[PDB]
């Protein structure tokens, strides 16, 4: 499964959403499903390390931390949003993540968060409510993931 | 309604589900439409929100704290599609890009930014002469000699220009970089309509770039 | 208060102030 | 006192456990006091104590040493670490101090006192009574095991912690002196399966007594005070248990003489590094001034840890997870400490031996360690499970990783591990007595 947020300046998520393989539509199975958040919000500090640090590119940062089979890569846009994704294995596995699959799944998800925040009526602090931009993360998700 | 709900937390999205809502919003690209209208147009609405702006003011700091505010949001938006747009090297337009642009984290290079790019996006023209006093500590600035919007303003006072302060401000605060812009005015050349914006950095700034 | 209650109490004798195991 | 504020130090195995227990008629606020203000002369120098009989632990045979003390007043359970003192004596307690204010007769109280703590080494006390009777002056007198002293422990202090250096020492004497004809069976041969086998989640038996003998001496020797003839000693004890092919004491040996080189250096005495520990340990013999110390130190901890990684897949000769997640928390406070100052000058050498932090000064350019190998270093902690030893050793854990956390600027990795400390504290079927160090967890959280 997967579990990806955007979380802007002030350490607070503006979206989130999970994702599964299909094979077992459950998700994380009790704890994880419990421990996701915290585990996001100590990773964003090492996020947030990298965010200022000279050594190409700079807002794909790939695999960053780490914890017990959890993969964690962040994203960071202009403005300091920051995407972070865990991806963990199938019940068994030492998971390895596809670069070229998870930069252009931040490319395009960096490319709807900005034409989500350019109608006049949207704040940072707000979250993304919108049935389309779900609609169409989801099946970017699919394109993309897996 | 299937929208995030972050009162309720993240929701199982099961990777088949393809069926699409069409929104105007998101389907519309934003490649670089060029659709340039009249400066009259952009003048009228400036002047016209200004009017609207004094009877709902009462003293000068209000109103210029006001007209920043109302240029901030625009700082917000540009900032994004200024640094991620330009990362086009010559459907969406996310998959014709194969390297995002390096975004700036040092001191000068957000200010050449602002002086290449968004000026000349905004004004089409680079701004001129973009200095910083090497004196106190620190007082960077953006000097235009005949500034656009605010051309038709008469008088030597300058309060209706914190509209571009404001974007300013607005841009270097979410790229990182909190900022006390101010605009003053500084005849010098024979165009006497000059004004500068003097843009002052926070203590946390000038700590991290050292 | 409870803090101001069992910060004068009389510890026993004999034994360690704070035990972890039952 | 405080209970969840653990951060070992890496001269722990130098230090000598000792408990203490308030006797009579104490209250929580008052005897907290006591033992603190008490906990301010474990550094008493050797060269004021009369010397022993015998000449291998005489104080009088080595002008410098500190005899460091460690005092804790939470009793861990046994039954448990008892498997784990043939492998290395630094654990058990071997001094009892009782506090007793209460004009007691002090015979019965210290016989009561050995009774219910029958397997130490030397049970004394301290009677901070105001003004006792002059009948019961020259009683406490005659016994050298009592002592005397004012409320809030400042009348004699010095000599009386003077005394008790070689009160336990000639006991300490008698202890090795019954113990150096055991066949020192490894852990995990006396426990069984009893002891986890650190699960990750990722002439060769008189040569090999021998060598094991020496380095449970040297071992004596460094908590008696002796440091060059400690060092002399684990010389021997690691060329010897590397040539006859054991990875699990070696490991311990490679620690010992790892732990030397802090308090040799400490002391301020030039010093040769051997021959062998070169050998077995890249460089990367020769004086300690010619050669950086804290970077020679990391390596010989590495390989300590990789010796303890590859002395798994023994049956019955498997390093204790207890023995390698305290090494792991130990070299980690070694790593804060060193991520604190430009060079290894004399005071992170102080801070890292007294135990005091004095935290948030102002960052230097190029630490020794920068402030990414120390994170990748600490994420070793989860790589074994956790979940399955006694909550006492566990919170531990979560604790030292959240001061080294908090030390790093890593508030919200201090507030992940805190959330696992609180997790783990609340699942344990065993009941929990209140302490206000849960408070002030809780406020800090």
């Amino acid at each position: 499964p997967q579990y990806f947020a955007i979380i802007g300046k002030k350490d607070n998520p503006v979206y989130e959403i999970e994702f599964t393989n299909a094979e077992n539509p459950q998700g994380f199975p009790q704890d994880l499903k419990e421990l996701n958040p915290f585990i996001l919000h100590a990773s964003l500090d090492i996020v947030e390390d990298l965010q200022w640090q000279i050594n190409t590119d700079n807002c794909y940062l790939g695999k960053v931390d780490h914890f017990y089979g959890l993969a964690i890569t962040a994203y960071i846009s202009y403005s300091g949003m920051k995407f972070v994704m865990i991806h963990g294995n199938s019940a068994n596995s030492s998971v390895v993540i596809d670069d070229n699959n998870m930069r252009s799944f931040y490319q395009e998800v960096h490319e709807l968060y900005v034409k989500t925040l350019m109608n006049p009526f949207y704040k940072i602090t707000d979250p993304i409510r919108s049935p389309a931009f779900d609609s169409r993360v989801r099946t970017l998700a699919r394109k993309h993931l897996s | 309604s299937d929208g995030y709900e972050y009162t309720v937390g993240p929701k199982q999205a099961i990777t088949s589900e393809a069926s699409y809502i069409p929104s105007r919003i998101y389907s519309e690209s934003l490649l670089f439409k060029r659709q340039e209208a009249s400066l009259s147009a952009m003048a009228f609405l400036f002047q016209e929100m200004i009017s609207q702006l004094h009877r709902t003011c009462k003293t000068a700091g209000d109103f210029e704290t006001k007209l920043s505010d109302y240029g901030h949001n625009i700082g917000i938006r540009l900032l994004e599609l200024l640094n991620f747009r330009a990362s086009v090297s010559p459907e969406s337009l996310s998959n014709y890009i194969t390297k995002m642009r390096r975004r700036d984290l040092k001191i000068l290079d957000i200010l050449q930014f602002i002086h290449g790019t968004l000026w000349s996006y905004l004004f089409n023209h680079v701004s001129d002469d973009l200095v910083k006093s090497s004196e106190r500590d620190n007082e960077y600035m953006i000097v235009d000699n005949f500034p656009t919007l605010t051309q038709f303003i008469p008088g030597e006072n300058v309060s209706c220009e914190y509209f571009v302060c404001g974007i300013i401000k607005g841009f270097l605060f979410n790229a990182g970089f909190p900022c006390g812009v101010t605009a003053h005015r500084m005849p010098q050349g024979g165009h006497s309509q000059r004004t500068v914006y003097l843009i002052q950095f926070d203590r946390q700034v000038l700590d991290r770039e050292g | 208060t409870l803090d101001k209650y069992s910060s004068e109490e009389i510890l026993p004798s004999f034994e360690p102030v704070y035990s972890w195991s039952s | 006192m405080n209970i969840l504020k653990h951060f070992p130090s890496y001269v722990g195995p130098s230090k000598i456990r000792t408990l203490v227990i308030p006797i009579g008629h104490w209250t929580r606020k008052e005897f907290n006091n006591a033992v603190q203000k008490l906990s301010e002369f474990n550094e008493i120098h050797l060269s004021d104590v009369t010397p022993i009989d015998s000449p291998i632990f005489t104080p009088q045979g080595f002008p410098h040493g500190k005899l460091f003390f460690d005092f804790l007043t939470i009793d861990h359970d046994d039954a448990l670490e008892l498997f784990l003192y043939d492998f290395e004596p630094f654990r058990k307690t071997f001094v009892i101090i009782g506090l007793v204010n209460d004009y007691s007769d002090p015979l019965t109280n210290l016989n009561f006192m050995k009774e219910k703590y029958p397997t130490l080494i030397s049970p004394n006390l301290v009677y901070a009574s105001s003004t006792p009777t002059k009948e019961l002056e020259q009683t406490i007198d005659t016994m050298e095991n009592v002592f005397a002293s004012s409320p809030d422990m400042q009348k004699n202090i010095e000599t009386i912690m003077c005394d008790i250096a070689r009160n336990f020492l000639t006991a300490l004497n008698s202890y090795y002196s019954s113990y150096k004809h055991v066949t020192l069976r490894s852990p995990g041969a006396i426990g069984g399966n009893a002891v986890l086998k650190t699960t990750l989640i990722r002439n060769r038996s008189q040569q090999k007594s021998l060598g094991r003998q020496m380095k449970i001496l040297g071992n004596f020797q460094l908590l008696a005070g002796r440091y060059v003839d400690a060092l002399n000693s684990f010389v021997d004890a690691i060329t010897t248990l590397y040539k006859v092919r054991d990875y699990l004491w070696l490991g311990s040996a490679l620690d010992g003489i790892s732990i030397c080189f802090l308090l040799l250096s400490y002391l301020g005495l030039s010093y040769q590094i051997p021959q062998i520990v070169s050998l077995i340990c890249p460089v990367e013999n020769i004086d300690v001034e010619n050669i950086n110390l804290p970077l020679l130190i990391k390596c010989i901890s590495d390989k300590v840890l990789y010796y303890y990684d590859l002395s798994l897949m023994h049956n019955s000769e498997y390093a204790p997870q207890v023995v390698y997640c305290e090494f792991l928390l130990k070299t980690l406070t070694f790593m804060t400490s060193c991520y604190k100052s430009s060079e290894f000058s004399k005071d992170v050498l102080d801070n890292i031996v007294k135990n005091q932090h004095r935290a948030l000064s102002d960052i230097p350019n190029s630490p020794m360690f920068p402030r990414f190998e120390v994170y990748f270093y600490s994420n070793k902690l989860f790589e074994l499970q956790l979940k399955e030893m006694q909550v006492e050793a566990q919170i531990k854990i979560y604790s030292t990783m959240a001061e080294v956390y908090r030390l790093l600027g890593y508030k919200r990795k201090q507030l992940f591990v805190l959330r696992l400390l609180m997790v783990a504290l609340l699942a344990t079927p065993n009941k929990i007595a209140w302490h206000p160090d849960y408070r002030t967890l809780i406020d800090t959280i």
